[PDB]
């Protein structure tokens, strides 16, 4: 490819990339859009999802569905591939999963669309630890709104539920109601002494955006058969109808930077390793928490020797995760899971506090997916015969819970994503390496909130009680380009302007200080469409 | 509501002077896609500047019945004028009080049709109002049958006009009334026989069957799409129960008209029981984006099978329709079948929405190509609707590009 | 077809169910033979254990063959029954799904996922017991 010109050149097709660019073209700007991975059909993973064995069905696989191309390679943990390699005291907290392709991670999510709570935004300043935000909650609650007014999401309207985010307009769906699994977990935990509400999802609770009302197909991971719910590929169908253009399988490899360190082109492969540059007026990275500090570190040039924007040295640093504590067991009533979308609903109660100062603050919930994938396999794994078989088949499917409780994590500078010195892909750029440590903040959150689980799998009278020893990953990849007013302690600016390189701007997850309590591509999308308010005000 | 504002529900005269859902309403500016080109509906509110506030009552009937506009020119036959001609005096009256005094007017000129030659003079349609033998005097009750069938044909007839879409149209866009209501091609949507022929037309519909369906567009064999779900969320939904029995009693006595090659009713078309092979998948695993997919069986498992289930009965509580029995998939012609995969369904009544999303080229959730498309109806044909349609994409082509061009519109090349 | 025939008798009478799909049953047949060379064999020797012995149903078949050999056929034909998978990996084939005998009892009230319960709101409703096994 020649020259491959535009005035902005996004890298990544994923929901902050794919939002950021239909703004972009909505404005009058010309944008090319860069995506490692290939274009994808909703209906083809629907298929490879129903064709995927039970087994992978009952134990969360949401990788199968979507086929892994070995020159863009995203992660599997059925037999694991081994694309991301995660070492120290807590790695299996960060074996997290990715999707590469036009639509990119959130083809598979959950789409529970969240929004911080102001004090999230000034952490260290309300408690002592981690990291404030570059800008505060008022000044992303335009931008929050407009993400979930182009998402679509719905949320509890009329609700007083805890000191939650103050709204200043409504959602633009109501939440849609509960299936029988949440009400009865909401009556049980609210005995308990816990606050189970809603969970905004970026779902139909009626038709919205020309897409279906949600029908309950409770497979919103890994995939929604209808599109009743967000998926990132939307942003990116409407961006290339107002004039971007998208080039799949283009893994950008290479940048160059000017005497003023202003970024002039970029250099990307395609799956036969030819080399094609791109020049722009501005340059985004939009490719995960994970994919945009590999580029930037891989990117280094002589004028960077360490990578592109690391004159701080903190680029693939402070990595960031909600950790995560899973539980299952049978409850001793029938909960019967299955009746709607699979996060339907969560104990919002331990969300703020004044013990964030000592451990950190928590997400409880429970699992709405149905368990029977999970009671068939577990029922023909006990050797019954005949109508003993359906009977546990249907006890098991009625009685089943998985519960978990997420919690926050610090920004630590030594939970880093160097490049791996040990393993490559076919176009011979490293694999991402990712050390964790969940921190003693995490760890004496995990001490209460295991009891709090063992009092909620007790309260059920739940029996066959099984905790994770180890934590979990819950896919919510932050930090690693930090943000910050000091460019000696940060990476990008309030804007998400790099510091090193005014050309250069990072919409993605990596740029948040803090990893809060609850999902966070919400707040992706905010920041993605704040950078789209500066780059346009860049270029105009 | 006032006799003018019944008067305005029933003819519908506010689904086409209102632009979409936004374009505050009677304002004009929306576009009609007829076969010479777009023709853009005018403003209506009694705005004394943009508007028709400067009608009198005469100029108000002429531009009602005739088509003449209050400077002298022929209004385009979008408007149903020939349709509106028999309206008494006195519907025409109140539909003027209606307008004048009832709806707010508006500051806002709307965007002026300009159509190829040779119709961009509007000064010719007098010629083809003369071929077209329109007038028209205004309507009077017949005597020998009963009050209810008068008013189910003034209703069909002059006020919600169902013969401007149902009614086929001659060489010279002019209804065929020798045709009445055997069903016509409008665009992409083809409005089916709605005459007493049991197996052509609604013949054997139940009575209950079509009192629900005018008054929701939603029955267990029909669901109403396209213009006619515009029609329904529009006007009769509002209409009172007396209008919707008058309708019907009107319609069971229109003579039938027959449809070549039907033996059963589009509504008794029973399903194969047959399905796709989940085993046969297990190859096109690792496959994204598919391509190879090119088994009708296996198309629908995966882009329609999820609402509409394998067995294509839909589902228990009736939300998804089953398409067994389905008089859209029980045509002989394919062209609803093809543009409801287009364009997917859309209706708004009760201030609840039914949506089938679309699956034409600009859709969200699944883009199909014509192929596709093609292949999908053919399977949904063969087992559950009419086994005698075929479907190929040049037909889906075709109905992309607003249906089959007209002899006429080629004079303007 | 007399093997298919065998095979879908035997199915019958271990499943415990007679409404088995002929096109799930030729393939997981099929596939079986590629796996086992001798599956035919096993077969007609399950069933005449079955026809000698006078067995009414699975549970007494299953509880007079807990040590014999052909035990782990048997329970390897009602895991395929169920389960729609054949091997343990995760890219086995895959034979049946919502046909599978696993999902039916509970498809009175559970979700078999990508495919929709009747309406977007049908779960405001209650549940049936669990004591009452519906269908199949
Ligand atoms: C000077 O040249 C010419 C003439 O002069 C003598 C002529 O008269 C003619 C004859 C033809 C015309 C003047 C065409 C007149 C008609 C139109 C421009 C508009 C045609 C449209 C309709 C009649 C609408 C009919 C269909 C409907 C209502 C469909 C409804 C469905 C919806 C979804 C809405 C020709 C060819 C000519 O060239
Ligand atoms: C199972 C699961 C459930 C989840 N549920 C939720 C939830 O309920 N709520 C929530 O808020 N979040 C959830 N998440 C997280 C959410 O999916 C991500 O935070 C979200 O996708 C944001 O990713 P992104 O847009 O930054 O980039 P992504 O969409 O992850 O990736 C963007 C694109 O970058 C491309 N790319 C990468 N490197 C390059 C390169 N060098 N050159 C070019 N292109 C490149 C990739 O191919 C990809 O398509 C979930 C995640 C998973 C896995
Ligand atoms: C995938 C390829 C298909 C195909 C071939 C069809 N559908 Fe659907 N459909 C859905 C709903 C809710 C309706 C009716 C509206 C309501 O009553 O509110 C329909 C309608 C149809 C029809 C015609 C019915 C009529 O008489 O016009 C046909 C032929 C048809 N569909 C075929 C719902 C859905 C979906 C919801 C998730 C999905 C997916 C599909 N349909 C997909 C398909
Ligand atoms: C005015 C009084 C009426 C009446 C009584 C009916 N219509 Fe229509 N109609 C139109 C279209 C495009 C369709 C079919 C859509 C599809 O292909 O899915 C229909 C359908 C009907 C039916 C159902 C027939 C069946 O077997 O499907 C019936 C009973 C019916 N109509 C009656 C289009 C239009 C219009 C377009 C401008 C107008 C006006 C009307 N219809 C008005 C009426
Ligand atoms: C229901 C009562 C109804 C009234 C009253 C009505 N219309 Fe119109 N109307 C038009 C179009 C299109 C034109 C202009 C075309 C022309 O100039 O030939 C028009 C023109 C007019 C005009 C001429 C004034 C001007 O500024 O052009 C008046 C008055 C009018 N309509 C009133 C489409 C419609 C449609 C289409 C579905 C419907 C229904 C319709 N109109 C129903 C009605
Ligand atoms: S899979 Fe889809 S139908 Fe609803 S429950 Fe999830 S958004």
């Amino acid at each position: 490819n020649e020259t491959l010109s535009a005035d902005v050149v996004i890298i990544g097709a994923g929901i902050c990339g794919s939002l950021l660019a239909h703004k972009l073209v909505r404005n009058g700007l010309s944008v090319l859009l860069l995506d490692a991975g290939p274009r994808r059909d909703r209906s083809q993973i629907v298929e490879n999802w129903r064709n995927m064995p039970p087994d992978n069905k009952s134990q969360y696989d949401y990788a199968t569905p979507y086929p892994s191309v070995p020159w863009a390679p995203h992660t599997n943990y059925f037999p694991d591939n081994n694309y991301l390699i995660v070492k120290g005291p807590d790695r299996t907290a960060y074996k997290q999963g990715i999707i590469k392709g036009v639509g990119g991670t959130t083809w598979h999510w959950a789409a529970s669309s969240w929004r911080y709570l102001p004090n999230d935004f000034k952490l260290h300043s309300t408690y002592g630890v981690g990291r404030d935000y570059a800008m505060s909650y008022d000044e992303l609650e335009p931008y929050y709104y407009e993400a979930e007014c182009e998402m679509g999401v719905m949320g509890p309207n009329g609700e007083e539920i805890t000191p939650s985010a103050p709204r200043q307009n409504p959602w633009p769906m109501t939440s849609m109601p509960y299936g029988y699994g949440d009400r009865t977990f909401t009556e049980i935990v609210s005995k308990l002494g816990f606050s189970n509400t809603p969970v905004p999802q970026a779902r139909n609770s009626r038709p919205y955006d020309g897409r279906p009302q949600c029908c309950g197909n409770n497979n919103c991971m890994p995939i929604c058969p209808i599109g009743a719910m967000y998926n990132g590929v939307y942003a990116a169908i409407k961006a290339e109808k107002l004039g971007a253009k998208i080039i799949p399988n283009a893994v950008v490899y290479a940048m160059e930077t000017d005497a003023k360190n202003r970024i002039t082109a970029i250099s990307f492969y395609d799956p036969d390793k030819q080399s094609h540059r791109v020049v722009a007026k501005t340059f985004v990275i939009a490719a995960n928490g994970i994919e945009t500090p590999k580029l930037l570190l891989l990117a280094a040039n002589d004028r960077n020797p360490h990578g592109i924007a690391n004159s701080s040295d903190l680029v693939g640093r402070n990595m960031m995760d909600h950790p995560g504590i899973g539980m299952s067991f049978q409850s001793a009533e029938p909960i019967w899971a299955g009746g709607g979308s699979v996060q339907m609903s969560s104990i919002t109660n331990f969300r703020d506090g004044d013990f964030r100062s000592e451990y950190a603050a928590t997400q409880i919930g429970y699992n709405n997916t149905a368990q029977n994938s999970r009671a068939g396999m577990k029922a023909l794994s006990m050797g019954l015969v005949g109508k003993k078989l359906d009977e546990e088949i249907r006890r098991r499917t009625a009685h089943g819970v998985d519960i978990y409780a997420n919690h926050e994590v610090l920004p630590d500078p030594n939970n880093r994503l160097v490049l791996s010195k040990d393993y490559k892909d076919a176009l011979g750029i490293p694999h991402p390496e990712v050390t964790y440590d969940v921190g003693e903040y995490v760890r004496k959150s995990a001490a209460i909130s295991r009891q709090r689980l063992m009092d909620i799998a007790k309260a059920m009278g739940g029996t066959e009680i099984e905790m994770t020893p180890y934590f979990t990953p819950n896919n919510h990849i932050t930090g690693g380009t930090i943000m910050g007013h000091d460019p000696r302690d940060s990476v990008v600016d309030k804007w998400l302007r790099t510091h090193d390189h005014s050309n250069l701007f990072l919409a993605t997850g990596a740029t948040m200080a803090a990893s809060g309590t609850v999902n966070s591509t919400l707040t992706m999308a905010a920041l993605s469409l704040r950078a789209a308010d500066a780059i346009l005000n860049d270029l105009k | 509501i006032s006799r003018g504002h019944y008067l305005a529900i029933a003819a519908d005269c506010a689904a086409c002077h209102t632009n979409g859902r936004d374009g505050q309403f009677l304002a004009g500016g929306y576009a009609i896609s007829s076969p010479m080109g777009n023709i853009y509906s005018t403003n209506i509110t009694p705005s004394k500047t943009h508007g028709i506030g400067n009608y009198t009552l005469e100029q108000f009937s002429k531009a009602l019945r005739h088509g003449i506009r209050a400077d002298g020119a022929q209004l385009y036959p979008a408007m149903p004028y020939d349709a509106y001609n028999r309206l008494t005096d006195e519907d025409v009256k109140s539909l003027y009080a209606y307008i004048m005094t009832e709806v707010k007017p508006v500051d806002a000129p709307s965007p002026k049709t300009q159509l190829p030659f040779p119709f961009s003079i509007r000064a010719s349609l007098g010629i083809w109002k003369i071929a077209a033998r329109i007038e028209g005097k205004p309507y009077v009750f017949d005597h020998t049958h009963n009050d209810d069938w008068n008013r189910g044909r003034y209703l069909v007839d002059e006020l919600a006009h169902c013969g401007e879409c149902h009614t086929p149209r001659n060489f010279l866009l002019a209804p065929n009334q020798s045709a009445y209501l055997a069903g016509a091609d409008i665009g992409s949507w083809r409005a089916p026989n709605i005459t007493n022929a049991p197996q052509s037309g609604i013949g054997s519909w139940s009575d209950q069957d079509l009192f629900q369906y005018l008054k929701t567009g939603k029955t267990a064999h029909a669901r109403a799409a396209g213009p006619m779900a515009e029609a329904i969320e529009h006007s009769l939904q509002y209409l009172p129960d007396a209008d919707i029995s008058a309708i019907v009693t009107y319609l069971r006595s229109v003579p039938a008209k027959a449809e070549s090659g039907q033996t059963v009713a589009n509504f008794e078309h029973a399903g194969r029981p047959s399905s796709y092979s989940v085993a046969n998948a297990n190859s096109r695993r690792s496959n994204s984006t598919l391509t190879k997919t090119t088994d009708g069986a296996a198309l629908y498992e995966a882009v329609c099978a999820s609402c509409h289930q394998s067995d294509g009965k839909g589902s228990k509580d009736g939300y998804y329709p089953s398409l067994v029995g389905n008089t859209t998939t029980g045509q002989l012609n394919p062209n609803d079948l093809i543009a409801s995969i287009l364009y997917g369904v859309d209706r708004t009544t009760d201030n609840h929405e039914i949506l089938m999303p679309a699956f034409g080229p600009d859709s969200l959730v699944q883009p199909l190509t014509d192929e596709q498309i093609a292949t999908i109806a053919d399977y949904v044909l063969s087992h559950f609707g009419n086994a005698q349609a075929t479907v190929s994409a040049d037909a889906v082509k075709q109905v992309r590009a607003g249906g089959k061009q007209v002899p006429l519109a080629k004079l303007a090349s | 077809r007399d093997s298919i025939s065998d095979f879908m008798q035997l199915s019958a009478f271990a499943t415990g169910h007679k409404n088995l799909d002929l096109n799930i049953g030729s393939a997981l047949l099929l596939a079986f033979e590629a796996q086992k060379h001798d599956f035919s064999t096993q077969i007609k020797a399950l069933r005449e254990h079955i026809t000698k012995n006078n067995y009414q149903d699975v549970e007494a078949l299953d509880a007079a063959m807990k040590d014999d050999p052909l035990h782990p056929t048997l329970i390897q034909i009602i895991r395929a029954w169920y389960s729609g998978v054949i091997e343990d990996e995760t890219n086995a084939k895959v034979y049946a799904f919502e046909k599978a005998l696993m999902y039916q009892p509970s498809r009175d009230v559970v979700v078999i996922p990508t495919y929709a319960h009747n309406g977007p709101n049908y779960w405001v409703s209650e549940p049936a017991s669990v004591d009452v096994m519906p269908a199949f």
